[PDB]
RNA sequence: GGGCACCACCAGGAGUGGAGCCUGCGGCUUAAUUUGACUCAACACGGGGAAACUCACCAGGUCCAGACACAAUAAGGAUUGACAGAUUGAGAGCUCUUUCUUGAUUUUGUGGGUGGUGGUGCAUGGCCGUUCUUAGUUGGUGGAGUGAUUUGUCUGCUUAAUUGCGAUAACGAACGAGACCUUAACCUACUAAAUAGUGGUGCUAGCAUUUGCUGGUUAUCCACUUCUUAGAGGGACUAUCGGUUUCAAGCCGAUGGAAGUUUGAGGCAAUAACAGGUCUGUGAUGCCCUUAGACGUUCUGGGCCGCACGCGCGCUACACUGACGGAGCCAGCGAGUCUAACCUUGGCCGAGAGGUCUUGGUAAUCUUGUGAAACUCCGUCGUGCUGGGGAUAGAGCAUUGUAAUUAUUGCUCUUCAACGAGGAAUUCCUAGUAAGCGCAAGUCAUCAGCUUGCGUUGAUUACGUCCCUGCCCUUUGUACACACCG
C-alpha cells in the first residue's frame, strides 16, 4: 500500500475527528467526498486499520461503512501523536 | 401581513390514500374554522406506475411477468389565505408518508 | 508466396460454390438427449448416504422428544426474563 | 525492473568547502531541489521542470 | 431539489430500502424490526424499532452518534439535517424480523434445530398470536438438503388477509 | 494511472449498474430505480411497488 | 369403469410446417466462435436488441487494488518519470540503456488473507418453473382392525371447485377453493376543480347572415358538474316470474337491469414433492480450483454476427375483399431534463433523413387532441410474377458514438430474387374473444422483425363430448417401495 503519509495522514485525521467514514466501492473515483485523497486510498486505509482491529466495517449496497472503535481512538493518538487524552474524537465531542 | 390574503397554495402527494385524505380533511377543516376562502381539494389522476419484470432469477420455466405498481395520489388545496396563521398550521401538522409543498402563487 | 487477407481471395476450398458440393455431416441432424437425464431416479454419484449420516447430521426421528421437552421452557424462559427486563428493574 | 541505486553523495557538484575553498563548476538549471541529470547526446532532460523547458546542456 | 414527483416518491422508496438493509445489517445482535422515516420540515426523523434499544443507543451516545453520521454521510445530508431515534418495539413475540433474527443467533451460537425452533413457535404462541410458523431448510453435516417445518395454531396463505395479518 | 480507466465507459451496459449489487445485465432504470431485475422483486415492496392485479 | 380440460376433441376461425428475411438452438468452422437450458416444463429463454463496455471467449500489454503478523530488509536501500528505440498496439518509463526523484508509505521470503460471470444447482439458501389452475390436505371425538391403516374425505346429483345437496358409523371442524384485494363496467345521487369541461356573458372579436360557425381574456367575468378526475358511498344477491330436478343443491328460459359466463380480467394461493433451472443476479453460500508469465482487474484488437446443413419463435408476402396516389380523419396505456441535457411544440433551411434558432414542460398544465395505423371516399392500375412481393446488390447523403469495416440505424435513386396460398404433420382460440391494425413502455448513446401492455376495426363456430392426448378418482393385479427408468 504505497500511499503518501501527508495523504495517510488525511484519512486518519478525518477518521479521528469526524468518527466515521463512508466510501463508495468505486475505485479510481479520483477523490473521496470530503477527503481529499483517492476514493482507493480511503478504501485502502481504513481496509488496513480495520485488519488490525481499529475500525468496524459493514458493506450494504456498495458504501463500506467504516466506524472507528475503542482501541482504534487509542491507535489514532499514540502512532500519529494527536493530542493525548483531551479529544474524543467525536462522538462525544461536541453535541453528547 | 395585516391579514392580507396572499394565494398560497399546498400540493399533497403520497402513496397512501387513508393519510392522504386524513392531511386533506385537515387542511379543509382548519381553513373552514378560519373561515378562509378555497378552492378545494383536487385529486389529479393518480400515477399507476407499472414495473414488469420477469417473475424468475433464470431463463428456465413458463415466460411469466410480474407487475410491480404504486400508485401517486396527487391533491392540491388554493388558500386564499393570510400570511402568518396559515403558514404557522402549514409548517405543523405534517402527516408521515405525505409530502407536502406550499408555494405562492401572485399570477 | 503471398498470404493474408490476400491470401484469402487466393485461396481455395473457402467459398459457397465449392462449399456447396460437398456433404453436410450427419451429427448436424442428431440430438444432445437430456444430459444424462434419462435415469435421474437412478443416483449416479454411487454415494447412496447410509442411514447414520442422516440420523446423525439432521439427527434421528427418536430425538425429536429430547429436543421439545427443553424447547417447552426456553420459551418460557424467555417470557419470564421479558417481563423481568420490559419495565420491571 | 523497477529501479536500481548506486551508492553515492556527490551530484555532479564537487565540494561547497575543499580546505576552505569553494570548488563549485558545471552551469546548471533551475531546478531548486540546479540537480544535474541526462545527457546523451548534447542534450540535457530536466527533472522538475521536464514539462516546459529552454536551454540544455 | 427538481425532480419529478414520480422519481421523487420512488426515490424515497429507495433510500427507505437502503436504510432497512443498513440497519438490518448493523442492527443485527440488537434485535432489528423495522424502520419508519419522518420527512418533517427542516429535518428528517429516522426511527429504529429495535428489542435491544439500550444496545442501539450504545454507551452514552457512542453507536448512536455513529449512525447519524454515517446516515448523513452516505446520503449527504446537512449536519443535524437528519436525526435518528430508536424507540423499542412492543410485543416482541409478534414481529417476524425479530424472531427470524433471533433464531440467526441461536443457530449460529450452535443451538438444535427443532429446540431452537419450537422455542420461537410457542414463544410467539404465547406471545398472543393466532398462529406461527417456522420452516427450516438446509444441511447438517450430510449430503442431502431437507426442509422441516414447525406449525402451532391457525394460519392462512391465500388473499389480503395475507398482507393483512401474516408476517414472513 | 497511464492507461486504467481510460476507456470511455459515459454510456452502454457498462456505464451504470445496479446500486445493490454492481450487476450491468437485467438492470431496471426505470424512474431512475438503477436495480437489477433479480433485486428489485426481493426489495419492490420496500421501494412500494406491491402486487395489485 | 367414471370424470375433467380448445396447454384435448367436436363445429369452425386464424394459422404455422413450404418462400425470402429476422431471431434462438444444434452441428460445422474457428485463435475464439463464452456459456447455462433439451418433451410438455430447452430453442425472440437467461429480461441475452453483445461495434467498445457488457464479457464470461481469443492474441497480446499493464496494475496490485498480495490486508495483517513474523523474519530479513530500506538505510545494504523502495516508488516515479523527460528522451528515443526498439522485438514495441503505444504519448504503456512495460523493460532496457541514461540519470535524477518524492525516500519505512514499501520490497523480498514464510504464514494468512483478498479477488474470481472459475467448478460442483447431484452439498446448500433464496427465488422461480412444474405436478396444479388441478382441487386437494389435515387433525378432535366416535365406529372397524392385534396392527400398519381405515371411515369421516362417499353411491348418485351438482359445481368452475372435497362447491353444495343428499346417502350415511359418523358428527362437528381447519387450511386450499370460496370469501378477500386490484382493475373494468353503471351512478344527470354527494364533495369539488384556471392542472378537466360546459353554458351564458363581465368584456370582446372574425366570417357568412338576419344567428349559424368560431377566436380570445377568470381580484385583465359569472355560474354550473352532464361529460373528465378521484374520495366516501350506492348497486347484483343469478332479483322477479315460469320450467325442470328427488320440488334438494342446482340448471334453463323470459322480463327488468349498467351488469345475470365465479358480472369480465387478473393478484394472493394449502399438504406433498422434483436430485426441475440458477453457484454466471448479489458483499447468498460450504467445499474445491486459481491468486502476480493470475482464472483478479484494466487496456488494445478480434469474437459472441463466423456457414455445405437440420429444427423452433416470428416478420414480410403470394395481391383487385388489393397495390399506388390524393383527400378524409379517429384512440388508449405510457414516459420525459437542471441529482444536466430528457420529451420536444413553433419559425427557418433541406427532396428526404436530418440540421438550425427558440420555446413549453420536474408534468390531468408542455410535448400530446401522441391529428397512430388499419379504415373511409375519389382517382391511376387491371389478373400480367404485374403497378403483388421487396430479397440481394451498387452509388450517394445524414444521425448516434472515442470508434460504424464484418454494411449500427435512417433517407434518395437503382438492381427487382424465390414466393401462384404450402407436403407428412402441428399450434392457439368461445365475445369486445379469434384475427387484422398501429401506439407507448422495457432494455436504449444508436439499433425491435422481440416482449410487456394499451387502445382501433371486429367475425365464423360450440354452448357439447370422452373419440385422440394429458391429468384426476374408484375398483382390480403386483414378486415393484431405489417404487416399471422397478
Ligand atoms: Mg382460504
Ligand atoms: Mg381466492
Ligand atoms: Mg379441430
Ligand atoms: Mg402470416
Ligand atoms: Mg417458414
Ligand atoms: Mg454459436
Ligand atoms: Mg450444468
Ligand atoms: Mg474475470
Ligand atoms: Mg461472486
Ligand atoms: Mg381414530
Ligand atoms: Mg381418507
Ligand atoms: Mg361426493
Ligand atoms: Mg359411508
Ligand atoms: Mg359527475
Ligand atoms: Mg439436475
Ligand atoms: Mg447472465
Ligand atoms: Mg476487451
Ligand atoms: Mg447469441
Ligand atoms: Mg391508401
Ligand atoms: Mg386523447
Ligand atoms: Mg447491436
Ligand atoms: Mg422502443
Ligand atoms: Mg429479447
Amino acid at each position: 500500500m504505497l500511499m503518501p503519509k501527508e495523504d495517510r495522514n488525511k484519512i486518519h485525521q478525518y477518521l479521528f475527528q469526524e468518527g466515521v467514514v463512508v466510501a463508495k466501492k468505486d475505485f479510481n473515483q479520483a477523490k473521496h467526498e470530503e477527503i481529499d485523497t483517492k476514493n482507493l486510498y480511503v478504501i485502502k486505509a481504513l481496509q488496513s486499520l480495520t485488519s488490525k482491529g481499529y475500525v468496524k466495517t459493514q458493506f450494504s449496497w456498495q458504501y463500506y461503512y467504516y466506524t472507528l472503535t475503542e482501541e482504534g481512538v487509542e491507535y489514532l493518538r499514540e502512532y500519529l501523536n494527536l493530542p493525548e487524552h483531551i479529544v474524543p474524537g467525536t462522538y462525544i465531542q461536541e453535541r453528547n | 401581513q395585516q391579514q392580507q390574503i396572499i394565494k398560497i397554495r399546498i400540493t399533497l402527494t403520497s402513496t397512501k390514500v387513508k393519510q392522504l385524505e386524513n392531511v386533506s380533511s385537515n387542511i379543509v377543516k382548519n381553513a373552514e374554522q378560519h373561515n378562509l376562502v378555497k378552492k378545494g381539494p383536487v385529486r389529479l389522476p393518480t400515477k399507476v406506475l407499472k414495473i414488469s419484470t420477469r417473475k424468475t432469477p433464470n431463463g428456465e420455466g413458463s415466460k411469466t411477468w410480474e407487475t410491480y405498481e404504486m400508485r401517486i395520489h396527487k391533491r392540491y388545496i388554493d388558500l386564499e389565505a393570510p400570511v402568518q396563521i396559515v403558514k404557522r398550521i402549514t409548517q405543523i401538522t405534517i402527516e408521515p408518508g405525505v409530502d407536502v409543498e406550499v408555494v405562492v402563487a401572485s399570477n | 508466396r503471398p498470404s493474408g487477407n490476400e491470401g484469402a481471395i487466393r485461396d481455395k476450398t473457402a467459398g459457397r460454390r465449392n462449399n456447396r458440393s460437398k456433404d453436410v455431416t450427419d451429427s448436424a441432424t442428431t440430438k444432445k438427449s437430456n444430459t444424462r437425464r434419462a435415469t435421474d431416479r437412478h443416483s449416479r454419484t454411487g454415494k447412496t448416504d447410509t442411514k447414520k449420516k442422516v440420523n446423525q447430521g439432521w439427527g434421528d426421528d427418536k430425538k425429536e422428544l429430547s429436543a421439545e421437552k427443553e424447547a417447552q421452557a426456553d420459551a418460557a424462559a424467555e417470557i419470564a426474563e421479558d417481563a423481568a427486563e420490559a419495565e420491571d428493574a | 525492473h523497477k529501479h536500481k541505486a548506486v551508492k553515492l553523495a556527490v551530484l555532479s557538484y564537487y565540494k561547497v568547502d575543499a580546505e576552505g575553498k569553494v570548488t563549485k563548476l558545471r552551469r546548471e538549471c533551475s531546478n531548486p531541489t540546479g540537480v544535474f541529470l541526462a545527457n546523451h547526446k548534447d542534450r540535457l532532460y530536466c527533472g522538475k521542470c521536464h514539462s516546459v523547458y529552454k536551454v540544455n546542456a | 431539489a427538481l425532480i419529478s414527483k414520480k422519481r421523487k416518491l420512488v426515490a424515497d422508496g429507495v433510500f427507505y430500502a437502503e436504510l432497512n438493509e443498513f440497519f438490518t445489517r448493523e442492527l443485527a445482535e440488537e434485535g432489528y424490526s423495522g424502520v419508519e422515516v419522518r420527512v418533517t420540515p427542516t429535518k428528517t426523523e429516522v426511527i429504529i424499532r429495535a428489542t435491544r434499544t439500550q444496545d442501539v443507543l450504545g454507551e452514552n451516545g457512542r453507536r448512536i452518534n455513529e449512525l447519524t453520521l454515517l446516515v448523513q454521510k452516505r446520503f449527504k445530508y446537512a449536519p443535524g439535517t437528519i436525526v435518528l431515534y430508536a424507540e423499542r418495539v412492543q410485543d416482541r413475540g409478534l414481529s417476524a424480523v425479530a424472531q427470524a433474527e433471533s433464531m440467526k443467533f441461536k443457530l449460529l451460537n450452535g443451538l438444535a434445530i427443532r429446540r431452537a425452533a419450537y422455542g420461537v413457535v410457542r414463544y410467539v404462541m404465547e406471545s398472543g398470536a393466532k398462529g406461527c410458523e417456522v420452516v427450516v431448510s438446509g444441511k447438517l453435516r450430510a449430503a442431502r438438503a431437507k426442509a422441516m417445518k414447525f406449525a402451532d395454531g391457525f394460519l392462512i396463505h391465500s388473499g389480503q388477509p395475507v398482507n393483512d395479518f401474516i408476517d414472513t | 494511472e497511464n492507461v486504467w480507466f481510460s476507456h470511455p465507459r459515459r454510456y452502454g451496459k457498462g456505464s451504470r449498474q445496479c446500486r445493490v449489487c454492481s450487476s450491468h445485465t437485467g438492470l431496471i432504470r426505470k424512474y431512475g430505480l438503477n436495480i437489477c431485475r433479480q433485486c428489485f422483486r426481493e426489495k419492490a415492496n420496500d421501494i412500494g411497488f406491491n402486487k395489485f392485479r
